[PDB]
């Protein structure tokens, strides 16, 4: 739906993009 | 000072395909084959006489466009795009262009008028 | 080249292949190929020894390296193939039709058919030592009939977008295990009396100038001069 | 298509075509010349 | 390094200039025995038959060199004497049998017997009888013809090359 | 027109080169001489009709 | 003594400098290092961005200060808008290009200036050891895109022979007028002829409307057949007919303006000698000057030269008040 | 004025050397930290992607094989009336007279197409081919017919 | 041979006529128009699943940029390119053995490939057509005519067969002393 | 007095050697009274130094002239009166521009293969030339990829399919069929002299400039004699070059 | 077919009749009228001894020319002779016009004369075209003239093969009265461009430019280019560098231009309310008038470079 197909690889905990998102939403 | 682009170690920052930067040479057909103009003979002394001799079909009123040309050279230098520009319908300008190309090949417009 | 509003990925492998650990022979082939390969290749090594002029050096390494490396996947002793031109058939109308072959653009013509156009046989159909080579021709705008270049011949097949930066074929081992024997090639038993296709192609290759001076065993000698005799 | 020039034999007939296919000997001669140039 | 586009500078100076880069190191020596004999025979064509003193008179009568002109001995502008038959005004009679042997060698796709070339060699001697009787069975004319024989296999030894050339040395001396 | 053209073609040094498009036919058999891999003789995903 | 490419810089990204920089970026294939100067770095970044996206054949480099532009470039080319901007960039600034010129540099000025400015520029460039060429350009930015510009180069002849391969990338008719200052005088005479032929075509189409000639293109063909043809008439006659037949219609803005032509004719009048402490009379040129002044005094000096026509008699009003004073 | 609005909203600056992926992957010796993304893409695409099979090689056996070595021996049986029809048709095509529409080499051709189409040439076909090539003076082609009969 | 003739496509000698090599088009715009060099009948078969005899290839009438110019720069390499594929062996089979017809545009396209001479309609408009008279033709024919046997052997090599064995090959084809 | 000639255009392909020598000859014989504009198509060149030295042997200094194309005069094409096209012969023309020219077709009169003059006619001289090789003009176009109609993947404003978008500054050539609108239009067939052949001495390359100079002296004398009968004035004012030409 | 009658034989009248006798290969009948019957007899003999392919008639009155010819073409000397022949005579061509006749006037006349001629020809039922010719007498002999035809459109389309016999550039201005205005506008532009080129070369000599041969090559590629600038510049160089040198006599003179420019101020509306609604036109007119009375009227149009300041003389003192 609103989520893309690369969502589970983008937001996987421990990955580079998920750590960047956690650093962005909490500096 | 600074080079364009954040990389500054590349000649092209967006890095296109190197076939995009390859040049394109060109050669006109006039360098290959010339275009000659035959003078008006005694059978067709004018350009309106040439349009009258090409007036054969009912749906190709060739002799109705005598005022659409300046002289013999203006008739024999106009291609089909310039005939479209001057306001000539498709069948009439096709007949005019084929008559001019037949006269350049050695065939004068000597055909029977099939109207009646 | 990267576009603006989208994200890209990276290929882990270039091809979907079978692993070399699945068989002992593929493993031995990989170890023998890594023996015959470099670890790092630079501008002074033997695959880059064909750059004998500094103009070719600046042409290869400058502004066309992305095209020059995309020609052939394996590193060979050159970058393409030499271009040779063909003869024009005689036009019996004479100079009335000598203008018609010269045009504005280059006209490239490629072959198709039952024998020609297979992606699995691409390096064999572009082999210049193949007598059934896929025929290409290019008419220049001045009327010259020439053959196609290597990239021009590879443009008519499917894309091959990988490159080998290690293997160099003069570094192959040839003395201990890789010993091709003539008796192995004699096991096919190629004979001229049992099959005459090779002699027929040799007859098709040689000129037929002798057929007109047949009546002019009888063997052809030099012309005898009567003025000096 | 067979060309009908204006100087062919006219068929003065109101029940059919106004021009026949009967040529002039000059038309015969130039048609022979064009025939040879196609024969090559 | 690159110059500005000016005075309509050509990309390549010859058709086969960049095609020589697409050969291996032995194939440049294979074609060097063929094309190098074609360049030298064409360069010494206008001074063929001249003595050692007449060649020095050509280099002495023209002493104007702007350092981009080459030697006036090579590709001379002198007037030839018999001045020629048809094709032989650019190459000698020895080169006419050389190019005919190369044409058979290119179409035979490898080694070939002497009988493939015997009919083309006697046609030029029948057409040029004056050049035939001057050069037949001489050491200079025979060696120039069979010079292009190790292009077929340059890694051959002397036993293989002299055996293959022996059929060609017979007919050139017969 | 044939004799003048054949004389100037024999005297021409440029057009004496062979032309593979003009000189011969490369292959005239209805089947190719070597296997290109095809056919497959098996079905795949989404194919119900086999054979 | 390092074998390298030529460092060529273009100073000023304006109406005409941007197509000059684009022609130098496209048509120079790895033969020069291109430098782009502007007062704002974002404009040079935009020019280099468009050149890199459209696909250029050389590497480019942005500048913000004239000192780096002086120390980097072997050839400097200035295409600016005003004589004040060129005099600031060449002479008046502390980091100016001619005052800090290195030995062997070549500075070409394409901006139309006065005679004394180019004289002092060439004199101080020869004093510094560099070379100065003044080459005022004639043409539209669309004509600069097609590579057809008129250049009148004054300066050294050997420098002109060196700069011809760069001049041929954006200009077609490149002439060498002679010593320094001759191309400026040629530009002054050409713009005087522009103003005179513009006023003549203005009154010609006014006579065509007053005498009842509807179509203008057939009149253009007749004048091209006769001796009364000119370039400004063929350029202006559709706009002149649309402005005269619609007398309330406002003219459009063009690349050339009334104020730019008036500033160039003011440079010509400052460079023209006086005889006996008074101005040499020139009637048609002064009449065109009156029409241009009446067009510029109405606030429509940003628009095209066809805007002259609605103030033609108004220029004579400027004469008549100057008649009315004792 | 039409060029100042159209900025670069389409391209982006290229990848630097030794760069990473947008997903965080990189080309290192240890690929345990890197992952594949082929299972996140849709399973079937209408058409062909620019990265679809861009580097795909085939076996060495395809380019080292000789000619006509892949053809297996197939026993194409047929009706005996079809045998009679094809034998009479080949015998009529071999025995064609050499006029201006038929060269004598066709007498050697229609025998060869008899063997390419997996028919066994009977003795009457060899007799007709040798007699037709002997009547036209082609003795070497008749010996070629005899060698064809011997090689069968 | 119909009561009401199809007015827009008339042909000769009924259907299906002689096989002809044509260049057929698609029902698309000109910007994506390509041509198919095909072998078909004189009247197009619209009642079949086999609408053509053989497909000789595809011609693209739009010029492409030379994408191979830095490979090896030859003369006139950076000009545009007209891409065409031609089945050579099928064309020679349908031309010589089957004796197809040819339209003028495939004739010009194959004359660009070196397979055929330039067509009859490709006119050099600066050179007029020749004028023949039999006396000058007879004088040129009697000035230099070939021998009878030489002309017969030339026709035999060109039309009948070109691989005729020499005596040195006949001496090799014969058997040896265990059978001789 | 002011002549009735509205101008003279000398068209060429390069405007390097032959048209610069023709402008120097015609300006001396008319004593500068007629406006003479020498132009070309490819202007990215300088005047050849052998063209300056050969014209200096008469006393004409064409070094002050400049290489300039005809693009400023194509808009004013109907304003000029005389149009001269100096162009090579189509039987001798080569497109590579680096080789000596070919041999023309030879015909029989009353070893190169000669043709029959009735079977191969010789392009009769009462015909006029409509479009020559010098009747082209440059057309610069650029298809920019930052245009959203060109950046779209289904677009025909590119010369390829899958490599990139647009095309950076390609040049094409149009045709100018306007030389017949001029009052006097001639075509001068002369070989190219501005390009040196494979190996050739400097005196041999200079000798071709002297042969091209005497052909330009003959054709300029025949042109101004024709123009004197067209306008009705005297245009051969300086006959100091003609007394060395007739004698 | 239609009969053709040419009226008036002068310096420009006779080659039109000669080209009508040449090109009409016995298809259109030719009749010849002039101011005297002896001149018509002389030009008919001159057409007869050099080769006449069609029959030609000689007439002394306009009545037989009206009753015999459907197309009448007049090429007269001055405006008064045309006003006498077309309207003021008792046997006038327009006052006794036949319905369907086509009367073409090649004389450079005023706008009110052409308006009265077209109005009275439309009242009589005929069609009047005014087409003033521009060109040289030898250009008329060679068949190159410029014609600006005003009148009816279908009458212009009927007259195109007749106009193409002695003129190559024949343009249709539109309604009658607009063909005679085009020559006035063209010669006004000729005078203005001549004055502009003279003052530009005067300023070029003032600025100290020694090379004028490269200056005109620059100016022809600029936006201030004109054909008069190409025409007068080698003469103006000698007239400026040598001011004591008298200008040479040419074919086109100052009085020949002023005779046409004296039609324009009579053809223009009231100017006295603003006293100058045409600055550069009268600025060129005053220079031409100062060159006329000084003795240089019969000489070339480049003689105005010595009277540039004198055109200021009627501007400072009259204001
Ligand atoms: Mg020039």
């Amino acid at each position: 739906g609103g989520v893309p197909r690369i969502y589970y690889a983008w937001m996987r905990p421990g990955s580079f993009t998920r750590r960047r998102f956690e650093k962005m939403r909490n500096p | 000072d600074q080079t364009y682009g954040p990389h500054k170690s590349y000649k092209y920052t967006y890095m296109p395909d190197p076939r995009k930067l390859a040049p394109i040479e060109t050669t006109q057909r006039s360098e290959i084959v010339p275009q000659s103009i035959r003078p008006p003979t005694s059978y067709v002394p004018n350009h309106e006489t040439f349009l009258e001799r090409a007036d054969i079909h009912r749906l190709r009123p060739t002799s109705d466009f005598k005022a659409s040309f300046k002289d013999w050279n203006d008739l024999f230098t106009c291609d089909k795009r310039q005939l479209r520009v001057r306001g000539i319908p498709r069948m009439t300008r096709d007949a005019i262009r084929t008559a001019v190309q037949a006269f350049q090949n050695g065939n004068p417009p000597e055909r029977f008028d099939t109207k009646e | 080249a990267r576009k603006h509003g989208l994200f890209y990925g990276k290929m882990r492998f270039a091809e979907q292949k079978i692993t070399f650990y699945s068989d002992r022979f593929l493993f031995r082939d990989l170890v023998n190929r890594r023996e015959a390969s470099y670890a790092n290749v630079w501008e002074m090594d033997d695959p880059y020894r064909f750059l004998q002029t500094e103009q070719d050096y600046e042409d290869y390494w400058g502004d066309n390296y992305d095209v020059y490396r995309r020609m052939f996947p394996e590193m060979i002793g050159r970058t393409g193939e030499p271009v040779q031109q063909y003869g024009q058939m005689p036009i019996w109308a004479g100079p009335h039709r000598q203008h018609a072959n010269k045009s504005e653009h280059n006209w490239m013509f490629a072959e198709i058919g039952v024998n020609v156009g297979h992606e699995a046989l691409k390096k064999l159909e572009l082999d210049p030592t193949n007598e059934k080579r896929r025929r290409f021709v290019i008419r220049q705008p001045d009327g010259t009939l020439r053959s196609a270049k290597m990239s021009e011949m590879r443009a008519w097949y499917w894309k091959e977008e990988w490159a080998d930066f290690r293997f160099w074929a003069p570094q192959m081992e040839w003395g201990i295990e890789n010993t091709p024997s003539q008796e192995q090639y004699q096991e096919h038993v190629p004979d001229t009396t049992d099959a005459d296709f090779r002699k027929q192609r040799r007859i098709q290759s040689r000129p037929v100038k002798w057929f007109y001076e047949s009546h002019y065993e009888r063997e052809v000698r030099w012309p005898d001069v009567i003025n000096a005799a | 298509r067979q060309i009908r020039p204006y100087y062919n034999l006219p068929s003065k007939s109101e029940h059919g075509r106004k021009m026949t296919g009967f040529l002039t000997p000059y038309r015969h001669w130039m048609w022979k010349q064009n025939e040879l140039w196609r024969n090559v | 390094v690159a110059k500005l586009q000016h005075n309509s500078a050509p990309t390549t100076l010859n058709f086969y200039e960049k095609s020589f880069q697409q050969l291996s190191d032995v194939q440049q020596r294979q074609t060097g025995l063929l094309i190098g004999a074609a360049v030298g025979d064409a360069a010494a064509r206008a001074l063929d038959g001249y003595t050692a003193e007449e060649v020095a008179a050509v280099a002495a009568e023209s002493g104007s060199l702007q350092d981009e002109d080459e030697d006036p001995v090579v590709f001379a502008s002198v007037t030839p004497r018999e001045h020629k038959s048809g094709l032989l005004r650019h190459h000698s009679y020895t080169f006419y049998l050389f190019s005919q042997l190369l044409r058979v060698m290119a179409t035979s796709r490898g080694d070939f017997p002497v009988q493939y070339v015997k009919n083309e060699w006697v046609a030029t001697a029948r057409a040029h009888p004056d050049c035939f009787v001057r050069e037949h069975a001489s050491l200079l004319h025979v060696l120039c013809i069979t010079m292009q024989l190790p292009v077929i296999y340059p890694w051959a030894d002397d036993s293989t090359l002299r055996e293959y050339a022996s059929g060609f040395l017979e007919f050139l001396t017969e | 027109f044939r004799d003048v053209e054949e004389r100037r073609h024999s005297r021409d040094v440029v057009n004496e080169l062979p032309n593979p498009w003009y000189d011969y036919v490369a292959h005239a058999l209805p089947f190719p001489d070597r296997d290109a891999g095809y056919p497959d003789e098996y079905g795949d995903l989404g194919q119900w009709r086999a054979p | 003594a390092i074998k390298r490419s030529l460092n060529v810089g273009v100073v000023g990204m304006g109406n005409m400098g941007v197509p000059i920089a684009r022609n130098l970026g496209f048509k120079a294939r790895s033969a020069m290092y291109l430098q782009i100067h502007s007062r704002a770095l974002s404009k040079a970044k935009r020019v280099c961005d468009d050149l890199s996206v459209d696909g250029a054949t050389c590497a480019m480099r942005i500048h913000d200060r004239y000192s780096t532009m002086t120390k980097w470039c072997d050839v400097i080319v200035l295409a600016l808008a005003d004589v004040k901007a060129s005099r600031h960039a060449l002479l008046e600034d502390n980091e100016s290009l001619i005052m800090n010129a290195r030995k062997g540099q070549i500075i070409v000025d394409h901006t139309t200036v006065d005679a004394e400015t180019s004289r002092e520029c060439a004199h101080e460039a020869a004093r510094r050891g560099a070379y100065f060429l003044d080459a005022p350009m004639s043409g539209s930015p669309r004509a600069c895109f097609n590579g057809q510009l008129l250049l009148m180069v004054g300066g050294d002849a050997e420098t002109f022979q060196k700069m011809l391969p760069i001049f041929h990338m954006y200009a077609d008719n490149v002439f060498h007028m002679g010593e320094s200052g001759s191309g400026t005088a040629a530009k002054m005479i050409s713009q005087a002829l522009v103003a005179s032929h513009n006023a003549a075509a203005a009154e010609a189409l006014s006579m065509a409307h007053a005498l009842g000639i509807e179509d203008q293109s057939k009149l253009v063909q007749v004048l091209d057949a006769s001796w009364g043809s000119s370039t400004m008439l063929r350029r202006n006659a559709p706009l002149l007919q649309d402005l005269i037949r619609n007398p309330d219609k406002t003219p459009p803005t063009s690349a050339v303006s009334v104020d730019r032509l008036l500033s160039d004719l003011a440079h010509l009048d400052a460079s023209l000698p006086k005889r006996g402490g008074e101005d040499e009379p020139f009637p048609v040129f002064d009449a065109a000057l009156r029409s241009l002044a009446a067009a510029s005094d109405a606030g429509m000096g940003d628009r095209d030269l066809a805007s002259v026509v609605h103030y033609i008699e108004a220029g004579e009003a400027e004469l008549r008040n100057r008649t009315h004073v004792p | 004025k039409v060029d100042s609005f159209h900025a670069n909203t389409q391209y982006q600056h290229a990848w630097p050397l030794l760069s990473h992926d947008d997903l965080g992957n990189s080309d290192q010796s240890n690929n345990t930290k890197n992952i594949m993304y082929s299972m996140y893409m849709p399973k079937r695409n209408k058409g062909t992607a620019p990265w679809f099979r861009g580097a795909d090689t085939y076996s060495v056996k395809y380019c080292e094989q000789g000619r006509y070595e892949y053809q297996r021996y197939l026993m194409i049986n047929r009706f005996p009336s079809e045998y009679k029809k094809h034998f009479l048709s080949f015998l009529s095509n071999i025995r064609m007279s050499s006029g201006s529409a038929t060269i004598p080499q066709e007498a050697l051709h229609w025998l060869l197409r008899m063997i390419v189409d997996n028919f066994n040439p009977q003795h009457v076909h060899y007799i007709a081919a040798m007699k037709t090539l002997q009547s036209a003076g082609e003795l070497d082609m008749a010996r070629d017919v005899w060698k064809i009969m011997e090689r069968q | 041979a119909r009561a009401v003739i199809k007015r827009r496509s008339p042909q000769l000698w009924g259907a299906p006529g002689a096989p002809i090599i044509r260049m057929r088009g698609h029902h698309v715009v000109w910007k994506f128009q390509s041509y198919d060099l095909v072998v078909e009948h004189t009247h197009k078969r619209r009642n079949s699943d086999i609408r053509l005899l053989h497909y000789l290839g595809k011609h693209c009438p739009h010029p492409q940029k030379s994408l191979w110019s830095p490979d090896t720069p030859v003369a006139q390499d950076r000009h545009l390119f007209m891409l065409t594929t031609v089945d050579i062996d099928a064309f020679k089979y349908w031309f010589g053995v089957k004796r197809c017809r040819l339209s003028m545009k495939p004739w010009a396209l194959l004359a660009k490939a070196g397979l055929l001479p330039p067509s009859l309609t490709q006119n050099s408009k600066i050179m007029p057509k020749p004028l023949f008279d039999k006396e000058s033709l007879m004088r040129y024919y009697l000035a230099n005519r070939k021998d009878e046997d030489v002309m017969a052997r030339e026709k035999y090599l060109n039309y009948e067969n070109s691989m005729v064995k020499t005596e040195e090959e006949r001496a090799a084809e014969r058997p040896v002393a265990p059978y001789l | 007095m002011s002549t009735s000639s509205r101008g003279i255009l000398i068209a060429g392909l390069t405007n390097r050697a032959r048209t610069q020598m023709a402008e120097g000859i015609l300006r001396r014989l008319t004593a500068g009274t007629i406006f003479i504009k020498s132009g070309g198509v490819h202007h990215e060149s300088t005047i050849h130094p052998l063209a300056v030295k050969v014209m200096k042997d008469i006393g004409i200094d064409i070094s002050k002239q400049s290489v300039t194309s005809l693009e400023a005069a194509r808009r004013q094409q109907n304003t000029y009166d005389v149009y001269i096209s100096i162009d090579c012969s189509y039987e001798r023309r080569t497109l590579d521009k680096s080789q000596p020219p070919r041999a023309e077709v030879r015909r029989r009169e009353s070893d190169p293969v000669r043709y029959d003059p009735l079977l191969v006619p010789r392009t009769p001289s009462h015909w006029s030339v409509g479009v020559d090789a010098t009747d082209v003009r440059r057309r610069w176009q650029i298809w920019s990829p930052r245009d959203p109609s060109i950046f779209h993947e289904t677009s025909t404003r590119k010369f390829q399919d899958h490599l990139y978008e647009g095309e950076p500054l390609f040049m094409q050539l149009r045709q100018c069929p306007w030389r017949t609108q001029a009052k006097v239009s001639e075509r001068w067939e002369m070989d190219e002299v501005a390009i040196r052949y494979p190996v050739e001495r400097h005196s041999a390359h200079e000798l071709r400039f002297v042969q091209a100079r005497e052909q330009l002296l003959q054709r300029s004398f025949d042109l101004l004699t024709k123009l004197e009968k067209h306008y009705g004035e005297r245009l051969l004012l300086d006959r100091a070059l003609l007394e060395e030409f007739i004698s």
